[PDB]
């Protein structure tokens, strides 16, 4: 159609390789950064002595 | 061509948590605010 | 050609009557030069400085003599130089130190929408550098906030001058601000922190205050108390304004449009 | 109408590219907008509109006007532009909390 | 029309309330005990737990809309 | 934002700004829109050496307003300063105008000519003549004669 050229069109520079290719009910709750659960249980323990 | 709107965050990063802060807790002492929000310091916690 | 201002215009002035040497100037400038843009031209650059020259001396006094209605017009006309698309000088003695003495003054005026709508005119200069323009924002955003003991900090740190004619306007808009949160209803608060926090130790200031403002006195006992509570719970006026509500899904529910 | 349109936006678009804000604000308050705008210079509109209340603490409205724009830009193309739209409203929507 | 019909009848019972200056009949009793009860009869206040009753029925219906 | 000096006070300093601003009048005349209407309180003001040159200010700056009432208004106060360059095309968009406010004027006199008709302005109607004279000058007759029936003269 119309396209606009005016406003440059940033590179795509993906990952075609089908990375993640999946469709949930994804919220904002996915991406607490955190370092897993395990580790953090794991020096749970040795911190407190037991 | 907008990081000059982005340097007004800061104000939201402090409403954001204090909002969610006020929510989970009940009676948490003032002292504690700083800490959590990295403050830097008690005395002006509680004006903001 | 027709200076006039070469005579003791760089010595300081207590409060004296020196407008009268401006005066005779800046008349005699559109005679000799136009102060307009004028995209003509565009080789002459010798003429606007000495206009230019003419206009940034104005702020010194200006700002010194107390004068709100006559600083705005000599911000607005200065501005167009440090902005004129002609080719002139990068950057002038005092870039910085002016314009954000404007800046500055917008914020005093409680006036944010123009505040924000005019720091695009400094490219990158906000926080990574100039000095100048670094504290008047920090200010912004510290006021935007509830943090006010950095206010004072940077009340004693000033880039360009005392600029004390501005920190007494904030002065307004700072006390009055603080009394209203504290308004809430709280409870009792004696006069022990509210005396010693902000810069007094112990004035007559807070008793002037609170008799125009309300905190009643009593045996060392001041109240704060909000209910806003009587006037909610009531429909009997929501009960007009959700029958208009109504009517009006009937209203675009049957008849055609 | 039809050409004023598409000389709104570029005369609106030359006060985004400086700063000039101050006086791009004037031009919105006084000048109006055609309806029939062909679907097409309305998405530039809203999106210059959109960032001149959002420089001006006017968010409330900076966020209803883009996403108006966005569902009313082009998919299949102008993909370059939907970025910096799409930039701009999740900082304006951040703002706003 | 209910409006317009429970207006006129509250004027008919006005109409009559004017034997308070001039007298038509000398205070039929009945009428009057009937208009008390009518008084007292009328809803209770809008300002307490009802509102809210209101209010979780109000909105409910229109869940629906 | 030359504008800014008109409040010094200063009679003959002010209209020196004035004079700049017809220049400037349309490629930035945003600024100067509805927060400066001080043209007009120095169109009345006694100062004079103004009230016909701020007229064509006031009523250019009011042109692309869209209050084409109020720019015939002031319009007129630059009497012959104003639509002397009768060639441009500007003078055409209020002249066009004076036509339409004097037949939407003539036309309700009509209905109650035997007196108390309303004032009509002698100098918009001295406008429509020149114009109408400037019709027969260009010896165009066909259009002369509409605008007589229209105009009910």
């Amino acid at each position: 159609d119309d396209e606009f050229e005016e406003f440059p069109a940033e590179d795509w520079a993906g990952l075609d390789e089908d990375e993640d290719a999946h469709v949930w009910e994804d919220n904002w709750d996915d991406d607490n950064v955190e370092d897993d659960f395990s580790n953090q249980l794991r020096a749970e323990l040795e911190k407190h002595g037991y | 061509g907008t990081y000059t709107l982005i340097i007004r965050l800061r104000h939201n990063v402090i409403k954001t948590g204090v909002r969610m802060i006020s929510l989970s807790y009940s009676r948490i002492s003032l002292a504690d605010i700083a800490q959590k929000l990295q403050l830097d310091s008690p005395e002006d916690a509680e004006f903001i | 050609m027709y200076e006039q201002l070469k005579g003791e215009w760089n010595r300081k002035s207590p409060n004296l009557s020196k407008c009268g040497e401006e005066l005779g100037r800046l008349k005699l400038v559109l005679l000799e030069l136009n102060f307009l843009p004028t995209t003509g031209t565009k080789l002459t650059k010798q003429q606007l400085i000495l206009a230019r020259d003419i206009l940034e001396i104005g702020a010194q006094w200006s700002i010194l003599r107390k004068d709100i209605p006559s600083f705005e017009r000599y911000m607005a006309q200065l501005k167009c130089y440090y902005f004129d698309y002609k080719e002139q000088l990068p950057e002038s003695a005092y870039m910085h130190q002016l314009l954000g003495l404007n800046l500055l003054f917008l914020l005093s005026q409680n006036r944010v929408a123009e505040f924000h709508t005019e720091l695009e005119r400094l490219p990158a200069k906000d926080i990574q550098t100039n000095v100048y323009i670094k504290h008047p924002v920090s200010l912004e955003q510290y006021l935007m906030e509830g943090s006010y003991n950095k206010v004072f900090l940077a009340k004693g740190n000033i880039p360009a001058e005392s600029y004390t004619f501005f920190i007494d306007i904030l002065l307004d808009t700072i006390r009055d601000e603080i009394a209203g949160c504290i308004e809430k209803a709280y409870e009792k608060i004696l006069f022990t922190e509210a005396t010693r926090i902000l810069f007094f130790n112990t004035p007559k200031k807070m008793t002037d205050y609170a008799k125009k403002r309300g905190w009643v006195l009593g045996p060392n006992n001041y109240y704060s108390f909000a209910s806003q509570q009587q006037k909610p719970e009531d429909t009997t006026i929501p009960s007009t304004e959700l029958a208009k509500q109504v009517i009006e899904y009937a209203r675009q529910l049957e008849m055609i449009v | 109408a039809d050409g004023q349109a598409t000389l709104l936006n570029l005369l609106l678009r030359n006060y985004l590219h400086y700063s000039l804000y101050d006086q791009a604000e004037k031009l919105v308050s006084k000048s109006v907008f055609p309806e029939q705008a062909n679907n097409n210079e309305w998405a530039r509109y809203l999106y210059y509109t959109g960032r001149i209340k959002a420089i001006q603490l006017e968010y409330s409205e900076a966020r209803r006007t883009m996403t108006n724009a966005l569902r009313k830009a082009p998919q299949h193309t102008a993909v370059g532009f939907k970025q910096t739209v799409h930039k701009l409203l999740i900082v304006v929507e951040l703002l706003l909390g | 029309h209910g409006l317009k019909g429970l207006n006129s009848k509250l004027l008919d019972i006005r109409s009559y309330l004017e034997k308070v200056a001039t007298g038509k009949l000398p205070i039929n009793h009945q009428i009057i005990y009937q208009l008390q009860d009518v008084f007292n009869l009328l809803p209770d206040v809008s300002l307490q737990e009802f509102v809210k009753a209101f209010y979780l029925k109000t909105n409910d219906q229109m869940v629906v809309v | 934002g030359i504008i800014s000096l008109l409040d010094e006070d200063e009679p003959q300093l002010k209209e020196f700004a004035l004079h700049k601003l017809n220049a400037v009048v349309n490629d930035f005349w945003a600024e100067i829109s509805e927060s400066v209407d001080k043209i007009e309180v120095l169109y009345e003001d006694e100062g004079f050496r103004s009230r016909q040159f701020a007229a064509l200010v006031a009523s250019k700056v009011f042109y692309h307003l869209g209050a084409f009432e109020e720019s015939l208004n002031y319009a007129l106060g630059a009497g012959d300063l104003f639509n002397v360059n009768d060639n441009s095309e500007y003078v055409e968009t209020i002249i066009a105008k004076c036509i339409d406010h004097y037949t939407k004027q003539c036309v309700e006199n009509a209905d109650l000519p035997e007196g108390e008709k309303k004032p009509i302005d002698q100098r918009l109607e001295g406008i429509v003549n020149k114009m109408f004279q400037r019709c027969l000058d260009d010896h165009k007759y066909k259009q002369a004669i509409g605008i007589a029936l229209e105009t009910r003269r």
